[PDB]
Parts: structure tokens; sequence; C-alpha cells
RNA sequence: GCUCAGUGAUAAAGGAGGUAGGGGUGCAGAGACAGCCAGGAGGUUUGCCUAGAAGCAGCCACCCUUGAAAGAGUGCGUAA
């Protein structure tokens, strides 16, 4: 393993997918870790103010509640079909995987998400990086140039 | 899948000693002292080396049956009259206790009466605890199947299970509830 | 041993299941095949209940074959003595599975896919199948 | 345990061990795969 | 020489390493198989659908990376 990071896990972990600036209504984050232990009234503003930096998309969050009232959350980085859709700009994806297609991105586009998103890949080369991103286009219908 | 036949040699330290006659083994040791029967067209002797040797009559698929058998007849002795054996016996519940009085053990599961087991012979039982039930024994058969007497009562029923039920038995606690939709 | 038919004059003498003789086709069409044993008469409710189950454990994917074709009639009485001949088109019609002929055909998939297919097929006969390959 | 003619294995937690001359399969996973007679 | 069924002194499709004989094939001391110990990762929480379904309702897709090994993947399970 090349690229550390295997450390100790499974230790009572949730992790959803709120938008930079959204888990204020009580609807949604309610639910959500709600009986775990962590308090719905804290996080929110913990939350909104390092996804502040880049308001606009869902970034994927890591909850880590303890034996206390504590707690503890990582940022990562956007999913790679989200990326794949504001470069096509399009909403959502196609019905029907290379039958039909709803955008394309070209090879600086690819290669710029795999930099932008690396730092939760485990890969060696940035060749690979790219490829990995490439097969999540063929599956929403994206073809690359 | 499975492999092909393999003995397992398994004699001296002279912790155990053998004497044979006539099919009738003889198993001594620090314990006590063990015989089994075995039928003909069979032969035993005890080697100058140390190991307890046995040999058949024919290459035949059935003669496998036999020596394949008597192979461990021969072994589950010689653990049994030194290390030797004991069962560990945890039960599960409120108003459920296990208690000595003498030769015999009275356990309440549930039946309105204290229901009480004898100890038969070559078998020591013992109760550390009103949740631990172990019993010593020479052989395997019988603390095996003394194992089974005292759980043939209320074994643990597949919702909470209680009653009687083996060391580390994973009963595998289910869901009692149903008719719910996932 | 049917197939989908036309509309036609249709409505002869029963016939006689002889011996193996005619029967004795081999693999053309398809890799891996399936033989009869023993003739019988095979009704429309047999062949279309074991043609679907052959795809009903692919579904998309190769081609189905049939090299056979049923012609001798089935005439049945309903229930009353017996002042006539039968009608023909009570319950169905039949022909004749003589072993040594081929009756379903497998090919453009693997080996295992193709095998288990015909197995159901199998069950469909009532007479009993023999699974065969090529060469 | 479910009589039926034709037993056959169930899950791949079946060793289909044949007693008394009737074939057996115990299945340590779901007992609805038990069978009896087969 | 086989059966050890009392089958032979009724009875099928089908099911089962109960069992004898003959031939051949795959893996195999660059050490296979059963068992024991450990790993079984990341994007993809994938797309679509759905109140929700993140291997595991269903449809489509089922490629790639890091490696000794690990398929967006079998069975159980959760409202997820």
């Amino acid at each position: 393993a090349p690229k550390p990071g295997k450390a100790k896990k499974v230790i009572g972990v949730i992790k959803l997918a709120l938008e930079a600036g959204k888990a204020t209504p009580a609807p949604p984050v309610g639910p959500a870790l709600g009986s775990k232990g962590v308090n719905i009234m804290a996080f929110c503003k913990d939350y909104n103010a390092r996804t502040a930096d880049k308001p606009g998309f869902v970034i994927p969050v890591e909850i880590t509640v303890f034996d206390d009232k504590s707690f503890t959350f990582i940022l990562k980085t956007p999913p790679a079909s989200v990326l794949l859709l504001k470069a096509s700009g399009a909403e959502k994806g196609s019905k029907d995987p290379q039958m039909e297609k709803v955008g394309k991105i070209t090879i600086d586009q690819l290669r710029g998400i795999a930099t932008e998103k690396l730092p939760d890949l485990n890969c060696t080369t940035i060749e690979s990086a790219m490829r990995i991103i490439a097969g999540t286009a063929a599956n929403m219908g994206i073809d690359i140039d | 899948k499975e492999s092909r036949i393999g003995k397992q040699p398994i004699a001296v330290p002279s912790n155990v000693t053998i004497a044979l006659e006539g099919q009738d083994l003889k198993v001594k040791g620090p314990l006590g002292e063990l015989a089994l029967t075995y039928p003909r067209e069979v032969e035993l002797t005890k080697e100058e080396s140390g190991f307890l040797r046995v040999k058949k009559t024919v290459e035949t698929r059935r003669a496998n049956q036999m020596h394949g058998l008597f192979r461990t007849l021969t072994d589950n002795m010689v653990v049994g009259v030194s290390k030797g054996f004991e069962k560990k016996l945890i039960l599960v519940g409120v108003g459920y206790r296990a208690t000595v009085d003498g030769k015999e053990l009275v356990l309440n599961l549930g039946f309105s009466h204290p229901v009480k087991m004898q100890i038969p012979d070559s078998l020591k039982v013992k109760v550390e605890e009103n949740t631990r039930i172990t019993v010593s024994g020479y052989d395997k058969s019988e603390i095996g199947q003394f194992a089974a007497t005292v759980r043939k009562w209320r074994p643990p029923e597949p919702y909470k299970g209680k009653g009687v039920k083996y060391s580390d038995e994973i009963v595998r606690r289910k869901e009692g509830k149903a008719g719910k939709k996932k | 041993m049917l197939s989908p038919k036309r509309t036609r004059f249709r409505k002869q003498h029963r016939g006689r299941m002889k011996g193996i003789s005619y029967r004795g086709n081999r693999i053309c069409f398809g890799r891996y095949a399936l033989q009869a044993l023993e003739p019988a008469w095979i009704t429309s409710r047999q062949i279309e209940a074991g043609r679907r189950a052959m795809t009903r454990n692919a579904r998309r994917g190769g081609k189905i074959w049939v090299r056979i074709f049923p012609d001798k009639p089935v005439t049945v009485r309903p229930a009353e003595t017996r002042m006539g001949s039968g009608k023909g088109s009570p319950e169905y019609w039949v022909a004749v599975v003589k072993p040594g002929r081929i009756l379903y055909e497998i090919s453009g998939v693997a080996e295992n896919i193709a095998r288990r297919a015909v197995a159901i097929a199998a069950s469909k006969m009532p007479i009993r199948t023999q699974f065969i390959i090529s060469g | 345990m479910k009589v039926r003619s034709s037993v056959k294995k169930m899950c791949e937690f079946c060793k289909t061990v044949k007693r008394r001359g009737r074939v057996y399969v115990i299945c340590s996973s779901n007992p609805k795969h038990k069978q009896r007679q087969g």
C-alpha cells in the first residue's frame, strides 16, 4: 500500500450527503444521527462554516460520536458523479448508459476532477485517477472527448 | 473438498498405559481406568517405540470403516485419562439457578417442582456459580451424553435463549416480532 | 415436439409410433442439444411450457430453434359410449418423438448456462431425455 | 422438516447426510432448509 | 463375481458419492483440496426509480484504481 491511511475502523460512524449551507431544517438532519448522541443544535453552525469556502454543492460529511456529548467530523470531496454533471452542465444522468448520452467532457475536465478529488482516491499515478472517474461518466451517459 | 484419511498419533507420555488381551483393550491413567470391547477381524498390539498400532485385514472400502473407527477409540481414552475433560454449562433467564446438594444437582427452569439430576459413575459435577454448571469426566461418551440429558429438559428457545446451553453456544438470537414489512 | 401452425383441412387418423428407424437426427443448429428415448404423444401444452422455460432462466440472450413439428391428430371420447370417431381438437394435437432425433438447441452462450437451461426443459417433457454435446 | 420426494440441498450451508437409508439435510443457517425424506 | 437388498415374492417421473468393474480428464512436494489464522480496501453514499433502498425490491450499467488477494459482488439482515 503506497498510499498510507489504513487505520482502525468500525467505531459507530454515520455518513450523510448534506449540502453546503443546508442542515438547519428539522425533517432532514433531524432523524439523522439524532438518537446517536450529537446535539442537532450543534454541527449545523460548524458545518455551514467550513463549507462556506465553496457553497453550491454537496460535501460528504463523516460524523463519529463518542462516549460523551462531543463529536468530530471531517470534510471530504464531492462525488465523482455530481462533478461530471457540473462539467457537463446537466441536472441528472441518462436513462440508458452508452445508449443515450447527455453530455461530453474533455480530457482536461476529467484530469481536473481527478486532481481536485485526489486526497480521497486510493491511487498512485495521475493517469489512474482520471481513468478511475472516467468509468463513472460511462454510467450516467457522458462520453469523453 | 474433504481430503483423505489421516491417523492421529496419540500415545505416550506414559501417562496412560494400554493392556490388550482379547478384543478388549484396557486404558489406565492418573485419573481412572476405562475399558471398551472391540469386534474381531482386527488386530492391535503395543509397539515398543511408543505408539498405539492398529492394522487391517484387506484394503477394502469396508475395512476403512473399521480401522478408521477403532483409530479414535484408542486415542479418546488416552487424552481422557490424562488431560481430562470438563464441560461448562450456562443458563439464562430470571429464576434460573444451579445449586448442589451432595451427590445430586437441583435446578429450576420454569417447572413448578425443582428437577433433580443424579450423578452416575466415572463422572463428577460441580457448580461454582448459579449460572455455571461444570461436569468433569474421564471418557467422552459419558461426559458428552450426560450433557444432553441436562439440556434435554428445556433448551434455549429461538427468542430469548433460556434454560441450558453449552459453553460459548451461539443460539443466534432471532427477532420474535413478525408481520413487520421491510 | 410442436410449433405454431396454420389453419387447414387437418383431420385424419391417429397413427402409430413405430421403431426408432425414422428418428435419428444429429446436432446441426446450436452447440449442445437434447434427444429422447421413447416415442410418445407430445401435446402443444408441453412444448410451449418447455420452450418458454428454456429462455425463462435466460431472458434476452441467444435464439431458440425447433427442428420438430406435430402431425398425428388426437381424438378423444367425451363421456358417452362409442358411436363414431373422435373430433380431433377437444384437447389438442401431437406427433411422434422417437429416440435418436434432436429436440431443443442452444448456442451463443456459455456451457453452464446452456446446461441448466436444458435441465428445466427436460422436466417439461413427459418422456425421458438424453443430454448430449457435439461431435 | 418438509418431507417431499426430491430433497436436494438448499443453501451452501447444506451437508446433505444420509441417515438410516433416509437422506437428510441439516442446515445451521435456516431451519427452513432442513428437510426429511428425499 | 455381485448383492448383504430378504430386493429377489407389483409398482413411475424424480432424488441420493449405497456399491463392483473398465477408460479418460482437471488441480497436484514453482506443495492443490478440507480445516485453522488474517485480509476482504477507495471513488461509486454510483446512474435511474423511490418516502427511503448506500452488494443484497426492481431496471440499466457491471468498466477503473491500489495490491499477495478483494466481484460496484452470493445468502441472512435494517424503515434506510
